[PDB]
């Protein structure tokens, strides 16, 4: 998606007109949003899956 | 499935992979700053 | 002569936890936009609407 | 959020701290200054037409009336009172001219 | 398909009250800004009254502030503007209409139209005497 | 201090076919949030260009709307008959919505 987007801003093709150039825009900034938010959500899964390590761990202590 | 394979089929042929194969319904919608005709 | 795009469109269902994915491949041609799709029904109907009740500039452009 | 299907005019106050109100206005120019707190609005629109520096303070926005009045007095379009008045969202920057 | 139309009008005593009726076909009132706007005799328009229904939020003109009251009806969809002590110049024919406006959100310089008033009803004399 | 349109000629003769402007002059900037109102007599008034320069879907495209810094204009490039109305210039910016004096355009 960030691809495409940014493919899509990036370069002019005759058939999409300047004036419309700047919207894209908007979209490729939500596409990034999107994968930093995609990213964050890998990170807080892998922190979920730490948390349940440290859980058993824990518990094995006790 | 995944089913990543079209094996090997010659690149011009025109098949479809998917499983949605239900329903098919073309809708047109031409717009102009004064007319809308759907 | 035209530019081609390939998306995808993800849906969610509740009390289960699986993506779907609909590809949605679209060219724009000649002033004009081909869509293509898999299921009825998509994620265009805001679309639908502004285009219909003359809403947002999308009908004083191309 | 609060918010599912309004029609996108709508002015709610999405957030949840409605204790207070107050309005605060701040009118400073190189020679003086001019500070005053009240619950009004008729005594803060005055101060559109002014050449010299103004800060108003609108603290607390669950008061929709007072932030409706303000905005339309001051030429803020309805779109951007939404706005304001939807709490949950990232910081924006939008230039109107 | 959509439409306005005001009902009420009437002769009126210098001082009386008297309620202006608008009711609409094709929109909810619960969602629109209702523009109250007058019109004297052989004079320009004169914008009186404006109400936002959804907060209840009623703005209005120098000379009717605090006179007129604008009130929205949901369930019967209709918007009553109530007049107490009419002066002399309170005399014109009053027409109700319903603001639009056509926006494109999220670029950083978004294009926000201003409302304007789209649909106007018929309108009623409104005489002093 | 509720903003004050000035909208010029007071009257206007034309004739059919006939390019008129007529301009309207806010005190302040109302940047592009004019509308362009024609009434007929003892009719309600119908909207012709919403934000100084969009035509309103339903109206012919005869009529235009130009804008220039705190100056408005309605242009009529052929009049026809029909169109021998009374014109109205509105700001939507600000509080109090205020509408111009009003013009009559008349046959001469
Ligand atoms: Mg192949």
């Amino acid at each position: 998606l960030r691809e495409v987007l940014s493919s899509l801003y990036r370069d002019v093709p005759p058939l999409i007109e300047k004036e419309t150039v700047p919207y894209f825009r908007d979209v490729y900034d939500h596409t990034i949003q999107i994968a930093d938010t995609v990213e964050t959500f890998r990170d807080i899964v892998s922190g979920l899956l730490d948390v349940y390590l440290s859980s058993v761990s824990n518990k094995t202590n006790e | 499935k995944r089913l990543s394979a079209k094996k090997g089929l010659p690149p011009g042929t025109l098949v479809y992979t998917g499983k949605y194969r239900e329903d098919f319904e073309i809708e047109v919608m031409n717009y102009s700053i004064e007319e809308f005709r759907e | 002569n035209y530019v081609f795009i390939v998306l995808k469109m993800f849906t969610y269902d509740k009390n289960l936890h699986e993506l779907e994915s609909e590809q949605v491949s679209l060219i724009l041609t000649k002033n004009c936009v081909l869509m293509f799709q898999e299921k009825i029904g998509d994620v265009f109907d805001p679309v639908r609407e502004r285009i219909r009740y003359n809403r947002g500039i999308i009908r004083k452009k191309r | 959020s609060a918010k599912k299907g309004l029609p996108p005019g709508t002015l709610v106050y999405t957030g949840k701290y409605r204790e207070d109100f107050e309005i605060e206005v701040m009118n400073y120019s190189i020679e003086e200054f001019r500070e005053f707190k009240t619950t009004d609005v008729e005594s803060v629109l005055p101060f559109r037409d002014s050449s010299t520096p103004t800060w108003i303070n609108i603290t607390g926005i669950h008061r929709t009336d007072v932030v409706q009045r303000v905005g339309e007095f001051f030429g803020i379009h309805p779109l951007v009172l939404e706005d304001i008045l939807n709490v949950h969202q990232r910081p924006k920057v939008e230039f109107f001219e | 398909e959509v439409q306005l139309v005001e009902s009420g009008g009437g002769l009126v005593q210098p001082g009386g009250s008297l309620r202006l009726s608008c009711a609409a076909s094709g929109f909810n009132i619960y969602y629109s800004s209702i523009h109250w706007v007058r019109q004297a005799p052989g004079k320009g328009l004169e914008w009186v009254a404006s109400i936002y229904s959804y907060s209840g939020y009623t703005s209005y003109a120098d000379s009717v502030k605090g006179r007129f009251t604008i009130s929205a009806d949901t369930s019967k969809n209709t918007a009553y503007l109530q007049m107490n002590s009419l002066r002399a110049e309170d005399t014109a024919v009053y027409y109700c209409a319903r603001s639009f406006y056509v926006f494109k959100r999220g670029t950083k310089y978004p294009y926000y139209n201003y409302p304007a008033m789209d649909y106007w009803g018929q309108g009623t004399l409104v005489t002093v005497f | 201090s509720d903003i004050q349109m000035t909208q010029s000629p007071s009257s206007l003769s034309a004739s059919v076919g006939d390019r008129v402007t007529i301009t309207c002059r806010a005190s302040q900037s109302v940047s592009s949030a004019v509308a362009w109102y024609q009434q007929k007599p003892g009719k309600a008034p119908k909207l012709l260009i919403y934000s100084a320069s969009s035509l309103y879907s339903g109206v012919p495209s005869r009529f235009s709307g130009s804008r220039s810094g705190t100056d408005f204009t309605l242009t009529i490039s052929s009049l026809q008959p029909e169109d021998f109305a009374t014109y109205y210039c509105q700001q939507s910016y600000y509080k109090p919505i205020t509408f111009g004096q009003g013009t009559k355009v008349e046959i001469k």
